[PDB]
Formats: C-alpha cells, sequence, structure tokens
C-alpha cells in the first residue's frame, strides 16, 4: 500500500481498481432525481 | 384523437387547477402521461419534438407542462426495503428497521 493515495492501495491495486468499472443500482443514482440529496446514498435509486 | 404534442393546453376538465408540487409524491397526469410520482423541473436535454417521454419500463420519464412553458422531469415515488433486525422468540424481540 501507498498511504499517500486516497485508499491504501499498492501501485498494482491502483490499476486493478481504476481499470474496473462496475455498474450497480444505488451506486448509480437517478437521472432527474426523485427524493433526497445526490450525496452519499441520500438519493433513492431503484433504476426504473 | 388527443394531441399530446407541444402547444399550450386549450382543453382540460371542469376541476380547479392545482399547480406543481415539488419533491412530494403526487398523482400527476400531464400530456397523456400519468402515474404516481415526484415532480421536479427539467435537467434532462430535450428536442422540441421529444418533450415528453415514456421509458422502456412503460412509465413516465419526462413531460411538458400544459400551462407553463417548462418541461418537467418526473421520477416515480420513493420506496425501499424493510429490513428488520430481530432476535429469536426465546428472548424478548427487538425491532430495528433499515
Amino acid at each position: 500500500p501507498d498511504p499517500s493515495k486516497p485508499s491504501k492501495r499498492s501501485p498494482i491495486e491502483d490499476l486493478l481498481f481504476n481499470k474496473v468499472t462496475l455498474a450497480d443500482a444505488g451506486f448509480i443514482k437517478q437521472y432527474g432525481d426523485c427524493l433526497g440529496d445526490i450525496a452519499a446514498r441520500d438519493l433513492i435509486c431503484a433504476q426504473k | 384523437s388527443f394531441e399530446l404534442l407541444h402547444a399550450p393546453a386549450t382543453v382540460c376538465g371542469p376541476k380547479k387547477s392545482t399547480n406543481l408540487v415539488k419533491n412530494k409524491c403526487v398523482n400527476f397526469n400531464f400530456n397523456g402521461l400519468t402515474g404516481t410520482g415526484v415532480l421536479t423541473e427539467s435537467n434532462k436535454k430535450f428536442l422540441p419534438f421529444q418533450q415528453f417521454g415514456r421509458d422502456i419500463a412503460d412509465t413516465t420519464d419526462a413531460v411538458r407542462d400544459p400551462q407553463t412553458l417548462e418541461i418537467l422531469d418526473i421520477t416515480p415515488c420513493s420506496f425501499g426495503g424493510v429490513s428488520v433486525i430481530t432476535p429469536g422468540t426465546n428472548t424478548s424481540n427487538q425491532v430495528a428497521v433499515l
């Protein structure tokens, strides 16, 4: 781990994370929003 | 033959206007698009020919307002799971809900 990084990740883990994009509902927020702040998981998301 | 296309409304019912209620769950019905949802105003890009939307789920995505000049973004009303943290019935029961 390189503690100077945002997360205690090794030069190798940095690539294992930034080169992996996961698509998951609730981490992907709504477009147009329904209720709650865009922040955190304050804004409800349940895809369609 | 009901024209749901962009133009100001000329015909609606005898019932008294109620204006847009933002960030509350309402029953809406604008330009053919009805359902139960939370009204806000347009953040989405639109074409003038596509000022209303229904998505692949057969629910309202966006609609243009009959009285004002704004396009509304409508997102179906909030819901979420009830996850109860509870012990056995061999002990007094507790109820915390996520």
